């Protein structure tokens, strides 16, 4: 397998106590397969919200007012060898979702809700892949850290992405700092009398840890 | 005392002017930078990176799927699959990419690119598929053999999924050269195997590729 | 003709591609005696040609140079004094013509006539993060810089209505995170929203996939 | 969410065709945890 | 956002607390021919923003650089000739508008037109003292430092009513011997009065002691 | 007064008050009537080595 | 005679300009400072 | 207080804090007081068991008649925390 | 803040001058030479 460094660099510690686990949350986080089908349109993941009601994590990441960390990740796409497709997985530091409507009031234009911004631990769908559901177009997504899954090559991707912040620390709560993307660029194709759905599992390990300012609840 | 005179020019405004302005707080001293990840320095280094081309930008076809080649079956050898022009600078498949966004902020460009292609299909198909870039001057061939005297790479669908040509030095003042893109046998297929596969096409810059004189966009319907 | 040499790699730099004093405010002024102040909160997204410039990254670091240009209705050169105003962001802003923000030190005024040249002044980086991020996934326009009150130094009233621009200009601008340049169209300022229907393609069409057109 | 938050191994059809995973420690004076 | 951060501590210090170019004087001028001199003895105890910042100290030492921009009723730029003259301490004030005060070599004079840029000037230290002090127990303003009269140079009359605004800086300022900040409301100007009834708390009142209101 | 440059391949104003006047990238001096007159360089623009006033072959 | 040229930003008065002012008494010595004990430096010794 | 008057001239601030106590009161009574910070976030506890799984110090009136509690880093550029 | 005059010949446009002026594009380099056969330097080579 080959790993794409997220900007060709490691994820380190914070530079001159905030605490450091290192022994249960640097364990492989496993979310839920999804269910890959021939009408699918794609799906994404704000990261520092998909964690944060799992274990060990989500209790030491809620109790708490300061976070730092990068993640590794791992996107297993196992198909059978007579199925056919693409993918496109991708990492997108600030991934803020936009609003689908045609009004230019501030009180009344349409603006996504809490749901739909902060999908958690099972995700969203899209809606407009084509303009990546923000009005940038799919075709020069490419300039982020990306792999093709591509069911005639592979079946895995891995991105070790640092942390992308302005502010070397920020709470974890209310500020999904980056988002991933899986979405089909080439459909699915089979013939009959195959699996009729292709399941996508992914594996992210919180590496470097940092969490400040103890809270009791 | 000094003497002193002024010139012509005096009093005047140019906006691209390098000069300084007296500060409006001083002594306040900004927040200090930390180590951002993924600074960027020139747009030579956006140039470089691959970048999914809109080919199948023709009518009647959605979103999605104008960024794919349809190479199916039930055709036949010496056919003509997909072509497209070079020009990174001009409405056509060059325009949904990045380096045909980048290069219309400027006036002029020069240097080499690299067009990549990739097969999206099964893995029990196979296949061979002449690829063929004709330089500016002379059109588009139409027939294998002329494309074939050309340039030319005969990538077939073994193991290599993905083939790399790169088109040399094409540049702004100017036809311009065409990539064709022809069946060179067939597209066979097992049973229990659908026969009708894609192929995305990307292409990108090369170390060569510089920029000079910068004017302003279109892609802009407003203000 | 046929550009068979190289060209220069100098211009293609974020420094050149940005230190350009281009327009950005627009401002009126009335002073009947009928708001004789003439308050603007500074954002760079105002236009779509720099909107567009500047949403390609998602952080950025710079210092600002603005160039206050002022005219008549018709245009002539009445020498009267004129007071431009930095109001820092925290501070309040100024509600009539004559109120007492108009004569707080903490604020910089800048006294300029109208045939002097025009004014220019500079502001530094003025954020509390390490750099500006037009970009907040998370929970006024964004990255406050600073508002740019004007008036006209009188006692009574005057009888002219003002019409001046700003021009700002980057220096030392620094970015970081590239991503992808935005081809829908805009309808809100904070808000990168579009259109779900009338989605405009990326490419204008062609005949067919056989051609060169 | 709540399984993955103990214990895990996300174990894909791939090559790995037979996982193996160690159970710490279980004795017998004890519930005695599921798996 | 969250300062994690250290900030600058170079704007903390009392040469940045005191140096900024704020206002102290606004003077008025009639010329009918009806004084059209315009006297106006120094004091940096004239707003309440300056004085709570120098009532904070005890004693004080420091250079001042005044400006003086001077506007017409509704605001001209007739190009007429105006006298500054500075009246150091013990110097008699000038009477008349051509009196002999008006040509005695002594009293520094500025010669300046409308349509100049304002007038700029540097006083020193003037006190027989070591330093200033707002705070003399024992037995005019306090701390002498000298007047700033003002008139128009013609020779019959002229007939319009100027009025100017003087705005003073202080720079190489000292303190000595700190004091608590006044919080009470002010009554006159050289003296620390308040009010027997009517005291303000230094706090304003919350429901209970035990709430975080 | 505004003077404007439209370097070789920018689009030419078309009205008095068109977005041509507002676009950064065409350099523009400010000058009035009673200063001294005004005064810009240019450097070399052309695609060649050099010009020629005489193109034998094939605004 | 050297030659210049004017450049915006002239004959402004900027608030917060670092520029000095020609002195009106020329010479003038003003009193020499002795010991006062209690002298501080920045509004950091106050909130301590 | 003096801090609250002087960081008001400017807009921003940080760094730690420290608040003393000092008991007034005879020299025969004695009896434990327990002073306890709860950091940004959550807010002031009901009981006493949750103050005291915060920060906290166990003062006694018996030699120590002036306590003196540490607050951490708090801010400008946000709740607040209770004492 | 350093004192200056101005001397007559102020605001004047000489013809002949030797006098630069601001350039319109700042870093813009101009295309390379190359070495073309025939370069003249003055009209004396025209005469003989």
């Amino acid at each position: 397998a080959n790993i794409v460094l997220a900007y060709g660099e490691w994820p380190e510690y914070c530079p001159d106590k905030p605490t450091r686990p290192d022994v249960s949350v640097n364990r492989f986080y496993t979310l839920d397969s999804k269910m890959w089908q021939e009408n699918s349109t794609g799906w994404y993941w704000k990261f520092p919200d998909v964690l944060n009601k799992t274990g060990v994590f989500g209790q030491n990441a809620q109790f708490h007012y300061l976070y730092r960390s990068g993640f590794c990740l791992h996107v297993q796409c196992n198909a059978s060898k007579f199925h056919q497709g693409a993918l496109l997985v991708a990492v997108i530091p600030e991934f803020v979702i936009a609003g689908r409507g045609s009004n230019t009031k501030p009180n009344e234009a349409p603006h996504p809700g809490f749901t739909t911004t902060f999908p958690g631990t099972t995700g969203a769908t899209f809606h407009d892949p084509y303009v990546l559901d923000s009005g940038v177009p799919l075709s020069q997504a490419l300039i982020y850290p990306h792999q093709w899954i591509n069911l005639r090559t592979n079946n895995c991707a891995t991105v070790i992405v640092p942390y992308i912040n302005a502010v070397p620390f920020d709470s974890a709560i209310n500020h999904s700092n980056f988002g991933l993307i899986v979405i089909p660029v080439s459909p699915l194709k089979y013939s009959s009398g195959a699996t009729t759905a292709i399941p996508i599992t992914i594996t992210i390990a919180p590496l470097n840890s940092e969490f400040g300012g103890l809270r009791q609840a | 005392g000094i003497p002193a005179e002024l010139r012509p020019g005096t009093n005047q405004f140019l906006t691209t002017d390098d000069d300084t302005a007296a500060p409006i707080l001083p002594g306040f001293t900004p927040t200090p930078t930390i180590h951002i990840p993924g600074e960027v320095h020139s747009l030579l280094e956006l140039c470089r990176v691959e970048t999914i081309l809109e080919v199948n930008n023709t009518t009647e076809a959605t979103g999605l799927t104008r960024l794919l080649i349809p190479v199916s079956s039930q055709n036949k050898a010496d056919e003509l699959c997909a072509a497209f022009m070079v020009d990174p600078g001009r409405i056509g498949p060059w325009q949904s990419t990045l380096v045909g966004q980048i290069c219309r902020y400027y006036t002029q460009w020069s240097g080499s690119l690299k067009v990549t292609f990739m097969f999206t299909g099964s893995f029990m198909a196979t296949g061979k598929m002449l690829v063929a870039y004709s330089p500016p001057g002379s059109a588009q061939p139409a027939n294998r053999e002329t494309a074939m005297l050309g340039t030319h790479v005969i990538w077939d669908f073994g193991l290599q999924s993905s083939v790399s040509l790169v088109i040399p030095w094409i540049s702004n003042t100017h036809t311009a050269g065409v990539v064709t893109l022809w069946y060179q046998t067939n597209y066979v297929v097992p049973p229990e195997t659908p026969g009708e596969a894609y192929i995305i096409a990307m292409g990108a810059a090369q170390d060569n590729f510089t920029l000079k004189i910068c004017k302003d966009t279109d892609e802009v319907t407003q203000q | 003709r046929c550009v068979v040499n190289r060209n220069g790699v100098l211009e293609t730099t974020i420094n050149h591609f940005f230190s350009r004093s281009g327009l950005v405010g627009v401002v009126n002024l009335t002073d009947g005696g009928t708001t004789g102040y003439a308050t603007w909160d500074i954002d760079i997204m105002g236009f779509v040609q720099l909107r567009r410039k500047c949403e390609m990254f998602t952080y950025m670091r710079f210092n600002a140079e603005f160039t206050f240009v002022t005219t008549t209705k018709n245009g002539e050169a009445r020498p009267y004094m004129l007071q431009y105003m930095y109001v820092p962001p925290g501070a309040p802003k100024p509600t009539g013509r004559d109120a007492f923000q108009w004569q707080t030190a903490t604020n910089p005024s800048v006294f300029v006539k109208l045939t002097d040249p025009p004014a220019q002044v500079s502001v530094p980086f003025m954020s509390p993060a390490s750099a500006y991020q037009w970009f907040y996934d998370g929970y006024c326009p964004n990255n406050m810089m600073g508002t740019f009150a004007v008036r006209v130094v009188s006692r009574e009233a005057s009888q002219l209505k003002l019409q001046t621009r700003v021009y700002m200009k980057l220096k030392h601008v620094r970015a970081w995170v590239p991503r992808p340049i935005r081809s829908q169209p805009y309808l809100l300022k904070n808000f990168p929203n579009y259109d779900s229907s009338k989605i405009t393609n990326s490419a204008r069409d062609r005949s067919s996939i056989k051609q060169a057109n």
